RNA sequence: GUAGCGGCGAGCGAAACGGGAAGAGCCCAAACCAACGUUGGGGUUGUAGGACACUCUAGUUACAAAGGACGACAUUAGACGAAUCAUCUGGAAAGAUGAAUCAAAGAAGGUAAUAAUCCUGUAGUCGAAAAUGUUGUCUCUCUUGAGUGGAUCCUGAGUACGACGGAGCACGUGAAAUUCCGUCGGAAUCUGGGAGGACCAUCUCCUAAGGCUAAAUACUCUCUAGUGACCGAUAGUGAACCAGUACCGUGAGGGAAAGGUGAAAAGCACCCCGGAAGGGGAGUGAAAUAGAACCUGAAACCGUGUGCU
RNA sequence: AAGCAGUAAAUGUGGAGCCGUAGCGAAAGCGAGUCUGAAUAGGGCGUUUAGUAUUUGGUCGUAGACCCGAAACCAGGUGAU
């Protein structure tokens, strides 16, 4: 079938060539204009250049700072806990190998954006004020 | 090589959830005796980069 | 042949800075002095640094 | 003799994924090894031929410029590679599509085994006549077999490989497919 | 392209963790024990070592001290090596048309045209007077290791460090730690000393001011095998020709143009015009509008004849 | 991804790593909510929330960057026939 290969429809297009006649429309000038800076070989003004007027970033002032002891957590809402068995024990070591948490940055925090639908026992580092309200309402008990 | 980020611009804006950029205001360093109370009070609020300035500095913040 | 006989102290190169922070190359010579020190065959005249001559020495 | 799986030999070939697979294997076989000299690489041509003004000649700056005879190439070939990658799942699907395409043409035959004690090309050629195969045949094996490969590499249009050394270029090129009974089951578990 | 640096402008730009390739570590100074500024012993450090008192039968010259005698694989000439005959068109067969063959050999290059079986080769299998290199063995040399106390002793100084002037660390003297040079002042001694980004306290981790050490990495004049959706004589190295040579410059330097008869020289014996050059016949050849100003022979440009004007 | 085994094949292994599923604030922090504020009083940005890998085409950035052309600057050498 190597003599009858056929690509997909609309998946290949041919490149445009400039400066190869007038019938194409991209011939002598090739689409640059007439006797300007943008028509010369080598480029033009840099991206943020405004032609002499003060740039927007120079006009605006700086704000804030960075903290060296920034701690981040991997959030897990109450919607992603509908797959485990009823009454099972959920631990960070399991969530990282089951397929819910791909990378535990600095711990697992459980939020409450949704309903649990099951009675479980959860072990995590931090719990939302509403995550524990609904975890202890469906049975079981959480712990840090 | 990879493109470099405009360090001067990274200190003056932040990326929102919808792809916008939040900035600060101008006329806030000094000379407060020449401005009105309402004028100074309403300048403490933040704004967003206009739709015309984004077309010029898009690639400047492609990694933020 | 311009260096201490008891050590290897020699000259180096650096910069000369002005108020506007302009740079100009310059040298940092060593405090060499002609002295006659005891050698196994007989005394001779050599270049000895002032740092080595401190705390006492034989001449 | 005739046994099916319907999951590695019965799927419908995805021709859109087969094209990119064949095109990807054809670009990785070519070594560039081509280059030309440019303004700076040519020999000589450091001084200026003549001064800018003071005659009816055109201004020049070096005798090795693009418009000069024997000096300078502007944009020529450069040593580069042509290979690229593709997701792993798309690789396995393009392979299962080639195996199913053959069974759709009655081009797959399972044999018992090979008992070639020594390498004889004529004996192997007589084997292909009994099975009534086309002029080009691809032979598959569980593991390397020197005698089976020895007695067959000289015949024109005949290619021999292993179960785990298959590609889309050989399967598509071969007119018929001959695979051992046991080797066929091994290729099954690998494709899943 | 993160932290950070920056007329905080233009721009510059880390490291430690985590995944890999590779992977062994040792010798001195000092305390001390014997000799009259040769090195003779002794000893080498943080889960603190040694001196000093104390239980008591392997290493190899690529670091760790270094000097040789002893068997096998490769490198530098080679050898053997399967299988074809007719007919038609040709100046010539390998082409076409039929019938036979070898393959662990259908990689290639030649041969009067397009050859697996005509030639040189290929697959495969053998070979080394003598000379190198890589090693393996015994030979050869060199070879005493655990040391429970622990009061007294020992380590490397005009060094560490500070001030002033410079440089270097992604880091422009800045709140700048860590590392260096010149000039001056100048510590401590195991209850010691240094670091953890000024500086102090606590805690934690290390032990400077002596030396040596293979492998994983970088590069290619020039070798021996090879490879290419690279060039094909204005291209490809400046140079496919005897080229860094004709030529140019006082000199340092600059630098070209020039491939192709035919399968086989079979390179036109002889006659005629002419002083020669050149030419017309004859002859060679398949072809001489293939005769060395030699394959094919485009355009510009220069001539002769002629239908219409 | 590097690496390892493979015909310089492009396959198999390799899950450090990167993006997405949740924002808001200078930050501590809180979280389908958050910031400002005495005050969910009002207002700002989010709850609109599908993504990701490879690749053809268009444009931009760092590299000479579509081609040819200066008056000059610096470094090391050659020249008083």
């Amino acid at each position: 079938k190597l003599h009858e290969l056929k690509p997909a429809e609309g998946s290949r297009k041919e490149r445009n060539r400039v400066g190869r006649g007038v019938a194409t429309g991209n011939g002598k000038t090739s689409g640059r204009g007439h006797k300007g800076q943008k028509a010369r070989s080598g480029g033009g003004v840099r991206p943020g250049f405004e032609g002499g007027q003060l740039p927007l970033f120079r006009r605006l002032p700086k704000r804030g700072f960075t903290n060296i002891n920034r701690k981040e957590y991997a959030i897990v809402n109450l919607d992603q806990l509908n797959k485990f068995e009823d009454g099972t024990e959920v631990t960070p070591a399991l969530l990282v190998e089951s397929g819910v948490v791909k990378n535990e940055k600095s711990g697992i925090k459980i939020l409450g954006n949704g309903s649990l639908d099951k009675k479980l026992t959860v072990k995590a580092h931090k719990f939302s004020a509403s995550a524990a309200e609904a975890i202890d309402a469906k049975g079981g008990a959480h712990e840090v | 090589p990879k493109m470099k980020t405009h360090r001067g611009a990274a200190k003056r804006v932040k990326r929102t959830a919808s792809g916008q950029l939040k900035r600060s205001r101008a006329f806030t360093s000094h000379l407060f005796a020449n401005k009105s109370t309402k004028q100074k009070r309403q300048l403490r609020k933040a704004r967003l980069v206009s739709k015309s300035d984004m077309k010029r500095v898009k690639q400047l913040l492609a990694y933020k | 042949g311009k260096q201490c006989f008891v050590t290897g102290r020699k000259a180096s190169t650096g910069n000369r800075r002005s108020h506007a922070l302009n740079s100009t190359k310059r040298r940092w010579n060593a405090n060499l002095q002609k002295v006659r020190i005891l050698v196994d065959g007989k005394p001779k005249k050599v270049w000895v640094s002032a740092r080595a001559l401190k705390s006492g020495k034989v001449t | 003799s005739i046994e099916l799986s319907d999951a590695v030999f019965g799927i419908e070939p995805n021709n859109s994924v087969l094209f990119e697979a064949i095109n990807l294997q054809r670009a990785s076989l070519r070594q560039g090894t081509h280059a030309v000299k440019n303004r700076s690489a040519v020999s000589g041509g450091g001084r200026k031929p003549w001064k800018q003004k003071g005659t009816g000649r055109a201004r020049q700056g070096t005798i090795r410029a693009p418009q000069w005879r024997g000096g300078g190439i502007v944009f020529g070939p450069t040593p580069r590679s042509y290979a690229y990658k593709m997701p792993k799942k798309m690789r396995r699907l393009a392979l299962r599509s080639a195996l199913s395409f053959k069974v759709q043409e009655n081009g797959l035959t399972v044999v018992d085994a090979f008992n070639f004690e020594a390498p004889k090309t004529k004996e192997f050629k007589n084997v292909l006549s009994t099975l009534e195969q086309p002029k080009k045949v691809l032979v598959v094996t569980e593991n390397e077999d020197v005698n089976v490969e020895l007695s067959a590499r000289n015949i024109p249009g005949v290619q021999v490989t292993t179960a785990q050394g298959l590609n889309v270029l050989d399967i598509t090129n071969a007119d018929s497919l001959v695979i051992t009974e046991a080797a066929a089951k091994k290729v099954e578990e690998v494709l899943g």
